[PDB]
RNA sequence: GGCUAAUCCCCCAUGUGGACCCGCCCCUUGGGGUGUGUCCAAAGGGCUUUGCCCGCUUCCGGAUGGGCCCGCGUCCCAUCAGCUAGUUGGUGGGGUAAUGGCCCACCAAGGCGACGACGGGUAGCCGGUCUGAGAGGAUGGCCGGCCACAGGGGCACUGAGACACGGGCCCCACUCCUCGGGAGGCAGCAGUUAGGAAUCUUCCGCAAUGGGCGCAAGCCUGACGGAGCGACGCCGCUUGGAGGAAGAAGCCCUUCGGGGUGUAAACUCCUGAACCCGGGACGAAACCCCCGACGAGGGGACUGACGGUACCGGGGUAAUAGCGCCGGCCAACUCCGUGCCAGCAGCCGCGGUAAUACGGAGGGCGCGAGCGUUACCCGGAUUCACUGGGCGUAAAGGGCGUGUAGGCGGCCUGGGGCGUCCCAUGUGAAAGACCACGGCUCAACCGUGGGGGAGCGUGGGAUACGCUCAGGCUAGACGGUGGGAGAGGGUGGUGGAAUUCCCGGAGUAGCGGUGAAAUGCGCAGAUACCGGGAGGAACGCCGAUGGCGAAGGCAGCCACCUGGUCCACCCGUGACGCUGAGGCGCGAAAGCGUGGGGAGCAAACCGGAUUAGAUACCCGGGUAGUCCACGCCCUAAACGAUGCGCGCUAGGUCUCUGGGUCUCCUGGGGGCCGAAGCUAACGCGUUAAGCGCGCCGCCUGGGGAGUACGGCCGCAAGGC
RNA sequence: UUCCCGGGCCUUGUACACACCGCCCGUCACGCCAUGGGAGCGGGCUCUACCCGAAGUCGCCGGGAGCCUACGGGCAGGCGCCGAGGGUAGGGCCCGUGACUGGGGCGAAGUCGUAACAAGGUAGCUGUACCGGAAGGUGCGGCUGGAU
RNA sequence: AAAUG
């Protein structure tokens, strides 16, 4: 572009699209599970992954992943969630934070237990 | 022809790259003052006022390096690089403290000032700034 | 946001 | 309903002075100074008491705190393009400390906007803070500066100052107290509650600093000075230090020999966080008292919330470790379990029985009172590119002109000095940053100095380049005179070849068509042949790799109107130029409207074949349309997928059209191969995609999607 | 040596490279997500005209009439302009939501054919037009990013 | 002429 054109139209500053829309600014956000089921993932994986349809405090509803092996999460379980998606499960854009509200820690977990909300063992 | 000064600079730049002995440009007392620095700082042997078909020109006598060995005998250049700074589209002016150092002293910056056409070296001495005309090395 | 009877509403 | 004081209120006086009207002098917006008329002041209280102290009154200047006005700077959407009746200006007035349409009457018809008015969305702004090589981006919490608000709104009272957080009125919503209504306003300091992912003690003191009132002792101060909770952040410190086996057990690996944790431990000595005991602050010397004078000055005393705390001494116990990771980026490797399950995941990707990628374990790496995760900002992103990118084929040149604004612009001489450049000078608070010193045992934090800069006001200076005014020039540009080539454009006229149908003649058994066939046509006389008519549309040979046009596009021949353009001569004008958002015009085919026209051809449509099918390909039919006039539509592989003008950088060869001396030289077009150079390559290369300047248009991952919504255009189709 | 099966060398096209037993297109059936449209319904903001109108400053009155006096005056009191807001009516922008509907994205070891990439078996692509279960076909003109 | 994996 000529310099003149730049004086005229100027450069267009790029904008940023949040990948975590429902959070509405906040770091984490509280909610209740409406559905708790398993979803098969996209190719080339095969599994029955653990998810919850969750109703936010912003009166939103997101699909959120349940980490760990096994869970105490059910319909009507009050839960806390955090950002970050699960690439193989489209539409899952948030993770459940284990060890908060009616979300337990992973029983028998010994490695990297901060992530899985398990208190330090024997 | 919108910028006479760039033309000249480019006439030269174009000329050195096939290694013409010389090349003429249309005459101007300001084109001279610049050409003057170009020779006195040794980027050229020199120049002389001429005429073609009654038309004032400034024939510029070009300067080059020693022939080289290897698969490509073509010599190095005296003027490796000469390019406009200030342009009619965007005028460029520096103040004294803002006057740049070309290739770490190894080359010059011509600039038009209220005290004539000078080099970067020259301006910082006379303590002035001006329209930064171009950079050469 | 009304659920089957949960005192939690959302 | 009545009594009474004062620094409360009023009248007369006094008048240094001041206010006002009018004249005049200086000045120059309503600044000073005069003259005459007239108009205005006042408050006393104290002690030791022929005197000083706090008050009061009018005026003048200073100082500090302000009000108002102006220049420039300040976010996203143009899918917001028009906005405005106090609106813009004038006249007179009201109002104020004061200018002003601030308010009013009247008069004129103005004011604003692509340099983005109006409208919508978002935001208190700056010093600064964060990041960044910088340029820039992001941000404005704490502290300092200004503004704005005090439940939601309107108002004015008092006053130097308010239209007043803990003052007043009125309306609203809400809550509260027990029938007339009276009540409230934590966005002060704590505290409650709701909301939330989350955000503190209903602490201590006026000792310090600082504020109000007071002659003064002193009173008030949830400003403040301290303390409390919270690893929230940074900074300091600890859980030990020296010795200790060719090396305990346990656990992990193994080639069964061994290898690892690991000097690690155990065990030895030495130290001595915590804790006890004692002493124990700086922060605090002023006001006050005393001499002198209640001044200068010298001397007295008083008071510490934090606090029995820091800190300084005496004793003195070995005294918490966790978190993340170990496929690649990326530092850290091995067993078992599992078997596309369970699971990991930031991206590429791991798991299907031998997984360094899942879960445990041994071991290892990395940081450590922390380690990680989520969110957001800058970075890497030269991925909005000023520094510092691009568009033939990767995303990207507008289908083509003409031109408004704008941006940009040859040579020479001078005037101004606007940009530009130098110097002086003012400003640029403090804190923060930077360098140096210094104070808490260092540090964090804190003091004291030093360096300042951008930017703007002012004064001086310079004049190359940009600007501007003024003078000349001929190289750009445009004309004159003469001459050229050409399917350039418009109207009209008109010539032959062929297809078809019709008439006539002659003739007979098939013609047609395909891969092969069939449908079709044919004894009602087809085809093939001869003659004559009618009619529409396209112009063979010339014909080319050619020519013309800005593009679309233009082809028999003629005449007429008419554009572009090349050449020669070197006559004329003297920079009159280049580009060009909008605007306007043109714009193949198809399609649309109203009339014509309709031979050949041919979407749709029928039929015959093929085929599993055959809504196709092939064959026999055939309607729009193709043609003309006028009006629309405005698309494209509208392509050189290459915007336009200029300057500059080897040539070789083919060709079209000009001028020359005609071997050839010289212009303008069209091709090919190629110097230098470019390019990711392919390729480009004086017809640049090379080297440069000017201006415009455009790109910023794929899909969604040239879709939706809005808006404009259109009869519609549909276009932008 | 035309054909069928396989092979050698040169060359050309390619969207193949799991290498033609390759790739790949559209409808239709199912599941999930987001969006447009939709008789409407709910809200937020906003503009115009008019009715009523508190407190309050400003202005007129202060008289059949009260109080004060400093009475050519003041105060009470009365009228008026404007005025928070309230009300009626009609517009503009934004958000939410809606029976139903349109296509879109993803999902997948479904159903149909095979449009495109080799001359892809009718060269392709294109603007437009008409037609068709679907890819697509055909007409007109255009491009080579096609022929070998 | 002649489909698919
Ligand atoms: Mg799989
Ligand atoms: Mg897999
Ligand atoms: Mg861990
Ligand atoms: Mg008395
Ligand atoms: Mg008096
Ligand atoms: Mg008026
Ligand atoms: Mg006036
Ligand atoms: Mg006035
Ligand atoms: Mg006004
Ligand atoms: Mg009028
Ligand atoms: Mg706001
Ligand atoms: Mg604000
Ligand atoms: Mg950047
Ligand atoms: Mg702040
Ligand atoms: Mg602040
Ligand atoms: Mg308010
Ligand atoms: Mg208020
Ligand atoms: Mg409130
Ligand atoms: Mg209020
Ligand atoms: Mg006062
Ligand atoms: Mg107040
Ligand atoms: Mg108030
Ligand atoms: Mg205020
Ligand atoms: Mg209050
Ligand atoms: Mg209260
Ligand atoms: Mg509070
Ligand atoms: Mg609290
Ligand atoms: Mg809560
Ligand atoms: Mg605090
Ligand atoms: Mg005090
Ligand atoms: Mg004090
Ligand atoms: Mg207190
Ligand atoms: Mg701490
Ligand atoms: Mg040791
Ligand atoms: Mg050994
Ligand atoms: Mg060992
Ligand atoms: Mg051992
Ligand atoms: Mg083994
Ligand atoms: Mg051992
Ligand atoms: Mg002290
Ligand atoms: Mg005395
Ligand atoms: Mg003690
Ligand atoms: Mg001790
Ligand atoms: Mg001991
Ligand atoms: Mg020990
Ligand atoms: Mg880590
Ligand atoms: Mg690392
Ligand atoms: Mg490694
Ligand atoms: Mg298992
Ligand atoms: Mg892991
Ligand atoms: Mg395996
Ligand atoms: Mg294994
Ligand atoms: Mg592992
Ligand atoms: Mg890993
Ligand atoms: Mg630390
Ligand atoms: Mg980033
Ligand atoms: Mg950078
Ligand atoms: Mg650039
Ligand atoms: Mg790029
Ligand atoms: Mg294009
Ligand atoms: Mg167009
Ligand atoms: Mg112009
Ligand atoms: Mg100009
Ligand atoms: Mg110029
Ligand atoms: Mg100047
Ligand atoms: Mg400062
Ligand atoms: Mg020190
Ligand atoms: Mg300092
Ligand atoms: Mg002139
Ligand atoms: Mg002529
Ligand atoms: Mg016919
Ligand atoms: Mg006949
Ligand atoms: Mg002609
Ligand atoms: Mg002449
Ligand atoms: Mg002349
Ligand atoms: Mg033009
Ligand atoms: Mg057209
Ligand atoms: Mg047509
Ligand atoms: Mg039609
Ligand atoms: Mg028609
Ligand atoms: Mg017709
Ligand atoms: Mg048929
Ligand atoms: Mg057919
Ligand atoms: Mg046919
Ligand atoms: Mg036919
Ligand atoms: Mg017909
Ligand atoms: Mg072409
Ligand atoms: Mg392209
Ligand atoms: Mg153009
Ligand atoms: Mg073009
Ligand atoms: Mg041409
Ligand atoms: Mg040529
Ligand atoms: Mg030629
Ligand atoms: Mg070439
Ligand atoms: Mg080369
Ligand atoms: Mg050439
Ligand atoms: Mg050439
Ligand atoms: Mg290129
Ligand atoms: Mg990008
Ligand atoms: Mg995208
Ligand atoms: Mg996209
Ligand atoms: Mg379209
Ligand atoms: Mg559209
Ligand atoms: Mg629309
Ligand atoms: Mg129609
Ligand atoms: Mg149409
Ligand atoms: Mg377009
Ligand atoms: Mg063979
Ligand atoms: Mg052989
Ligand atoms: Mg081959
Ligand atoms: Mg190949
Ligand atoms: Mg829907
Ligand atoms: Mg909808
Ligand atoms: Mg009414
Ligand atoms: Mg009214
Ligand atoms: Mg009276
Ligand atoms: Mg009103
Ligand atoms: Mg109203
Ligand atoms: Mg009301
Ligand atoms: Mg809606
Ligand atoms: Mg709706
Ligand atoms: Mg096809
Ligand atoms: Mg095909
Ligand atoms: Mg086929
Ligand atoms: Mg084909
Ligand atoms: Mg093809
Ligand atoms: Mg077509
Ligand atoms: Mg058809
Ligand atoms: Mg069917
Ligand atoms: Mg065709
Ligand atoms: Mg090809
Ligand atoms: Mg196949
Ligand atoms: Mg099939």
């Amino acid at each position: 572009p000529t310099i003149n054109q730049l004086v005229r139209k100027g450069r267009e500053k790029v904008r940023k699209k949040s990948k975590v829309p429902a959070l509405k600014g906040a770091p984490f956000r509280r909610g209740v599970c409406t559905v708790v089921r398993t979803v098969t993932p996209k190719k080339p994986n095969s599994a029955l992954r653990k998810v919850a349809k969750v109703r936010l405090t912003s009166g939103y509803e997101v699909t959120a992943y349940i980490p760990g092996e096994g869970h105490n999460l059910q319909e009507h379980s009050v839960v806390l969630i955090r950002g970050g998606r699960v690439k193989d499960l489209p539409g899952v854009r948030y993770h459940i934070v284990r060890g908060v509200y009616d979300a337990a820690g992973v029983k028998d977990r010994k490695k990297s237990r901060s992530k899985y909300g398990t208190k330090k063992p024997k | 022809l919108t910028d006479p000064i760039a033309d000249m600079l480019t006439r030269i730049r174009n000329a050195t790259r096939v290694y013409k002995e010389s090349t003429d440009v249309p005459a101007s007392r300001f084109k001279e003052e610049i050409l003057r620095i170009l020779a006195r700082e040794g980027f050229i042997k020199g120049y002389e006022r001429v005429d073609v078909d009654g038309k004032p020109y400034l024939r510029v006598y070009l300067k080059y390096g020693p022939r080289r060995q290897g698969p490509d005998p073509r010599p190095e250049q005296v003027i490796h690089h000469i390019r406009r700074i200030s342009k009619p589209g965007r005028r460029v002016y520096v103040g004294v403290k803002e006057i740049p150092r070309v290739r770490r002293g190894l080359g010059i910056a011509i600039l038009s000032t209220s005290k004539g056409v000078l080099t970067d070296r020259e301006a910082r001495k006379l303590g002035v700034g001006g329209e930064l005309i171009c950079e050469v090395w | 946001t009304v659920x089957p009877v949960x005192p939690y509403v959302x």
